């Protein structure tokens, strides 16, 4: 009973609800259905305008997107980056893929406890809301990031 | 002491995977069965990954493993 | 201690912890017997109350089970129970070094099939038995707060196994009656597959027999004169389908 | 292979006064021997300074041997090889039975010695002709001695005597 | 299989006084052995700080047969040889007949010699004459020893002697 | 006194272990990586064998008697078959358990002995740090050795100096009497262990760019 | 090879009283022979100016051997033989126990005989007949004498007897 843990370390369930609390009044998303997670982030506190480049301040944010991640046991993250049609088709999904790059690269290099990252993004492929008035003020250009709980 | 903790408290213990389950509907940070997937990685004892320890009385202070080695550091100085 | 193990012996270099420690030196002696008993008692308690439990709660569910274990649908024509198959594949064999066996599937007759006069049930596979014991023998007792406090705690441990012990005894006759059926499904389906050799009888029959002073109308005597097997020359086989 | 003389300790559950020697248990707790029993008995000293314990049949489990190592005991932690135990049981009862049966005596002689220079005589009467009897009866008790008890929850230390395999 | 000299268990069902012995049983009630019983008899102590009992043939159901383990007995979680009787039977009896005695033989004696300086004469022969012979006889009577008287419902534990088969 | 040192010996040794256990294990993805046994493995599941080399030999046995070399090769193990490839933790694992009985024989009484006490103490934790790091740079050493020669072998069998490892490989279909079968039957015996060549005729050389 | 009569070494690390004899174990720590673990027991005085300790059965480790040079002790440093213990254990009780007795009955004759020339008298009743028997006893109680007791934690040396290997 000492020799064997009691929980999984660094894990406590009112840790969870209460960073759970802080994120969803912070503003971005966190959700639950079944035994999956899905947290969606908008463009604004993270990247520039239409800029594949990091402002200072977010990484406060990633470091919580680290020690949520800390929480859990998992094996496969999948990331999704989506954005506005701007100029070209290209252009916007070699934009989402650079942001879904990059934010991958910064997530393992924190202490990931996975396996495998799945990094992809589609521009403007598949929009959520018919309210197209506002580009990176709009809630459709966005980044996803999914999982399974692993037992 | 609460492995669930900021909810309702325990349900049950499920012993498919070996965990507590709260009252709400999530898994708990805790185990119950020890068929759990727990990470340990650390471990005691010699004679470790050979025969493992002879329960022979030794008169020397050394000690036999049972695929025929010895553990030196097991054993006593002199 | 030796953890920290020059702060713990230039600790241990002052004689007030071993003075210390030679006051509970005579508690280190005794306490055994306490905890053995402790742990035997909570080992008898736990298992009896555990599997009283769990054969009220096997009792609850009684339908299902009998839904789930028909014999009656696997008696054979004649009332003969089917004999039980096991199945093996991938074998693997490292028998010494130069040397290596490997088959894709292997099959074994694990009881030969014979007669009965019931289906059986699954209670003579899953009913723990309980009996309650009304005396509980103690022979040495606590005397002060410290050894009562680890009298309790190593009671619960005693009641903890006692749990695991009666939980392990039930899922092994699971898995017994699992083995049961799991080989009399293969013996239908293999039999159905043409793999084995039915099971074959003769019937004789004899008019009215006796003497003068003691007799019977009639007689019919029934000998299983082949036994089953499975069949060796596999050109005789054929194969499934779906849509 | 044990030595000549090693050291070696046992739990002492069961006690006993020392008056009647009887088949009396340790079971041995350390050492290359496991789950070892030694049975013995005790010995009466001249004086009340020490007391010893001679356990001599020790059995081995698991095989049905039975090895004849026998010795002395010490007290652990302690050096010592008296017993914790009392000495002050036998002293005051048969000294103020014999103490009241003097005074008896010489109440009743000195006090009808200075008669000439009821109830007085009669004081005289009972103590002079009781203290007499139970004077030679405090004699006769006067001489029992001063028993030892062991614990029922004091184990003890052996050294060896002998070689045995 | 038992070890030489273990722990075990009996409660006794029936009590004597400890004068006269006689082939008393008891019945064993831990162990293996079940159903079992054991004969023998009391020994006495000169001092009755302590008490055991001697039983001895032990007889076994099931089939004829029948070992002989004897040995000695504990208070049942005292672990002590004290026995649960009386101590002070015939000692205040004993001690009141001679004393009053003596008062008697010295009343007479001494309020005859205190005459110079009918019913206190009488009073002096009836005392100076009996109690001399019951001074005598008390004396001769004064050396009952003290005994006590078991219990037919406490127990006893028993540490072995020898090993069995 | 020599208590003193034995205890030191002890403490330092079960100190310095548990170290060592803790450091190695930090780091255990790089330890897989250099050591790929499966990369070694051969294609019938092969432990392939291990070989020594020896460059300038000398011998000298007496007087008028010299005898040396420019080389020399020696088989060290003979390959055999094997179910898993190995690791490294049945080379490298450090024992461990912590002695949590220091036995009260000796005690400190007077500051004179206190200090001696705890000198000499203090001297027996190094010779227990020295023995730890002793023990694992033998272990060390070891699976270098080993791994040296699966090497050498492989550069060998790459330079013609040794046969391949040869194998026959028999078939039976369904086999078994009536009562249990099983539907195939596939044996495979290794026939010709590897081993050196002496006709040094039938070699071949190396060069680079 | 021990030459016959050569000075060595022991540390003696139980200790005893010198009323019981018995084994009691020493640690040879120099010489050519290490590990070696001797034991034996004492001798008593009839005067306790001298002391030694008496150790024959020698055990010498690795290999099952048993030489059993005996050999007599000395104290370290000192070239004594007195103990390194004390001699006044059990002087003054009885001295003051015999010295108390006889003062009481000498008080309780001479205030008795000083008479001519009551609670007084009764201080001489109880003095005149406690005084005798407590003088009786404690003169069958003054053959008490003192003994000495060896330290755990004082040396010895050992100036050996015969040859061995």
């Amino acid at each position: 009973v000492p020799k064997l843990p009691c929980r999984v370390d660094g894990a406590c369930d009112a840790t969870i609800i209460k960073m759970m609390t802080d994120l969803n009044k912070k503003g971005i998303k966190v959700a639950s259905v079944g035994q999956n997670y899905l947290i969606s982030i908008p463009a604004s506190a993270l990247f520039a305008d239409q800029s594949p480049r990091l402002n200072w301040a977010s990484y406060s944010l990633l470091n919580e997107i680290a020690a949520f991640l800390k929480q859990f046991r998992k094996i496969a993250i999948t990331v999704t980056s989506y954005s506005s049609k701007y100029v070209s088709v290209k252009r916007e999904r070699a934009l989402t893929l650079a942001r879904s790059r990059v934010v991958s690269e910064y997530l393992w290099s924190q202490g990931v406890d996975s396996r495998i990252i799945f990094t992809q993004g589609l521009g403007s492929d598949k929009p959520i809301t018919s309210y197209t008035l506002g580009g990176d003020r709009s809630p459709n250009a966005r980044v996803e990031i999914t999982f399974r709980r692993a037992v | 002491d609460g492995c669930c903790s900021k909810m309702g408290g325990i349900n049950y213990c499920d012993s498919s995977a070996g965990r507590l389950v709260c009252n709400n509907g999530f898994y708990s940070t805790c185990y119950c069965t020890r068929h759990a997937v727990m990470d340990l990685q650390f471990l005691m004892g010699c004679c470790l990954w050979h025969g493992g320890v002879y329960p022979q009385l030794n008169s020397s202070g050394l000690v036999v493993c049972n695929d025929g080695y010895v553990s030196e550091e097991c054993s006593l100085q002199k | 201690g030796d953890t920290g193990s020059l702060a713990g012996l230039q600790a241990m270099a002052d004689s007030k912890y071993t003075r210390a420690q030679k006051k509970q030196k005579m508690g280190k002696i005794r306490e055994m017997a306490l905890k053995e008993t402790a742990l035997s008692v909570g080992a008898q308690a736990g298992l009896a109350w555990r599997a009283k439990i769990i054969d009220e709660q096997l009792n609850k569910q009684a339908r299902n089970l009998d839904a789930i274990y028909d014999f009656n649908s696997l008696v054979l024509e004649h009332n003969i129970l089917p004999p039980v198959l096991l199945e093996g594949r991938n074998t693997l064999n490292l028998a010494d070094a130069q040397s290596i066996r490997i088959s894709d599937r292997t099959y074994k007759v694990a009881k030969q099939a014979h007669f009965i006069t019931t289906p059986p049930t699954w209670r003579q596979y899953l009913w723990m038995d309980y009996v309650k014991p009304e005396a509980p023998n103690v022979t040495l007792l606590p005397k002060t707060k410290a050894e009562k406090e680890i009298w309790c705690i190593y009671t619960e441990r005693g009641w903890k196994n006692g749990i695991d012990q009666a939980n392990t005894i039930l899922e092994e006759n699971i898995a017994r009656i699992k083995e049961d059926f799991g080989g009399m499904i293969l013996y239908r389906k293999l039999l159905a597959m043409n793999m084995v050799s039915p099971p074959y009888v003769s019937h004789t029959d004899l008019g009215v027999t006796g003497d003068g002073s003691e007799i019977h109308i009639d007689d019919r005597v029934l000998r299983i004169t082949a036994l089953p097997e499975l069949n060796v020359n596999s050109a005789e086989w054929r194969a499934a389908v779906a849509k | 292979i044990i030595k000549t003389g090693d050291i070696m300790f046992a739990v002492l559950d069961t006690s006993v006064n020392s008056d009647e020697p009887g088949p009396i248990l340790a079971t041995i707790v350390t050492g290359k021997l496991k789950g070892s029993k030694l049975i013995g008995s005790f010995n009466l000293p001249s004086n009340a300074d020490k007391m010893v314990i001679t356990f001599n049949t020790m059995s081995i489990p698991g095989a049905e041997k039975t090895i004849s190592i026998s010795a002395y005991a010490i007290d652990p932690n302690t050096a010592r090889t008296a017993l914790a135990s009392r000495t002050n049981h036998h002293y005051l009862m048969r000294y103020g039975s014999l103490f009241a049966s003097s005074f008896l005596q010489g109440f009743g002689n000195a006090f009808q010695s200075a008669n000439t220079t009821s109830t007085l005589e009669n004081a005289v009467i009972g103590l002079a002709t009781v203290g007499k009897a139970w004077s030679q009866q405090a004699q006769q008790l006067f001489n029992t001695p001063t028993t030892v008890e062991v614990y029922s929850g004091t184990g003890l230390g052996i050294l060896f005597t002998q070689d045995v395999t």
